[PDB]
């Protein structure tokens, strides 16, 4: 700062704390309803997978 | 709702030209919205970097 | 400078060619989602690449190119010149000298 | 599947290329002027679910 | 692309059950790590090789 | 002192950089070029050109 | 088997938009496909200066 102000570089980051990380396996992230659309996909899909 | 087809949640356009005065920036976009797409224009913004 | 200094002695730099690599390789983003490649119909707008990250089509292309042609014959207008190495270089052979 | 490779050892990291050799495949559809439909089946290890 | 720590003599891998259907086989060879470049990034900037 | 586990005072979020998912294998999940980056959720970024 | 019309062998087509950045170039094309033409994608290339 000032007329004196030394050559500078910037540091940007972030907090949030009391959150958990959420991924909604949902066709669009979207809360449309409890029970996802791709949620029934996978009951008409049949099929196990890893 | 959702579509099974390969298509991208957000777009980014770029000036497709640009012009600059002493005191003022003018930059000119296509915004293109495809055949099956709709945009609610409150999603869009100006993102700008300098 | 000094007397001792003038018994300095050198050696050249090593050899150090740069240029592009075979077929451009690299040059182009190709089985990289985040930067893929677009061809569309400009009224339907949607992308009909639809590109993978467990596929490699740079050495699919280099594959290719050696089933379709000779690779030893050079082209420089795709940069085609296959790397290779001097195979007496790679197997020493060593037959000393006649002296 | 489960697989195993022994190798000589290197004093620096390497990765093991292993391909799974499959199809690969497209089929292009151009119905009308300006259109491209495209249709993808990479099998086994299809890449769409 | 599965990695070999330094001076590891085994390498053991699996893929969990699926289809097989089509299959036409195997193909391998070795890489160094310094020699082989991260396709899933705009940029790599531990590929300090050229 | 406090158990975040048990209570839900969690912290130390920030310290998560990107999350890939894949089914079987080769189906990325996140979908179809749906993201910026279509196939990780790339949390944060450290170099962003 | 060759039309009489006159009609260019070899079209070059200019970007419609740019994008130079720290690590990338990026550029779009309007490749045109006139009328009673066909174009095999064998032909075409980017024709870089720089």
């Amino acid at each position: 700062i000032g007329q004196t102000a030394v050559p500078s570089v910037t540091q940007k980051k972030f907090l949030c704390d009391r959150v958990m990380w959420r991924i909604p396996f949902s066709s669009n992230f979207m809360s449309m309803g409890a029970l996802t659309d791709l949620g029934q996909n996978m009951l008409y899909a049949n099929s196990a997978h890893a | 709702v959702t579509t099974d087809r390969s298509q991208r949640l957000t777009l980014r356009f770029v000036p497709v030209d640009r012009e600059d005065t002493t005191y003022s920036y003018k930059a000119r976009f296509t915004l293109a919205v495809g055949d099956n797409r709709v945009l609610d224009m409150a999603s869009t913004y100006f993102d700008i970097r300098g | 400078s000094s007397e001792t200094n003038l018994t300095q002695q050198s050696m050249p730099n090593r050899p150090n060619y740069i240029g592009f690599r075979d077929n451009f390789v690299g040059l182009m983003y190709y089985n990289s989602t985040g930067n893929m490649g677009v061809l569309a119909g400009q009224a339907s707008q949607l992308n009909a690449v639809v590109d993978l990250q467990d596929r490699n089509t740079e050495l699919s292309y280099q594959l290719l190119l050696d089933s379709l042609g000779d690779r030893t014959r050079y082209f420089s207008m795709w940069n085609s010149a296959v790397d290779s190495y001097d195979p007496d270089v790679r197997i020493i052979e060593n037959h000393g000298v006649e002296d | 599947l489960d697989m195993t490779f022994e190798v000589d050892p290197m004093d620096e990291p390497t990765l093991l290329y292993l391909l799974f050799e499959v199809f690969d495949v497209v089929r292009v559809h151009q119905p009308h002027r300006g259109v491209i439909e495209a249709v993808y089946l990479r099998t086994p290890f299809s890449a769409g679910n | 692309l599965y990695p070999i720590p330094a001076k590891a003599t085994n390498v053991p891998i699996s893929i969990p059950s699926r289809n097989w259907a089509a299959f036409r086989g195997w193909s391998f060879t070795r890489l160094k790590t310094k020699e082989t470049p991260s396709l899933g990034s705009g940029f790599d900037p531990y590929f300090v090789y050229s | 002192g406090s158990i975040p586990y048990l209570d839900g005072t969690f912290y130390l979020n920030h310290t998560f950089k990107k999350v890939s998912i894949m089914f079987d294998s080769s189906v990325s999940w996140p979908g179809n070029d749906r993201l910026l980056t279509p196939n990780e959720f790339e949390i944060k970024r450290s170099v962003d050109g």
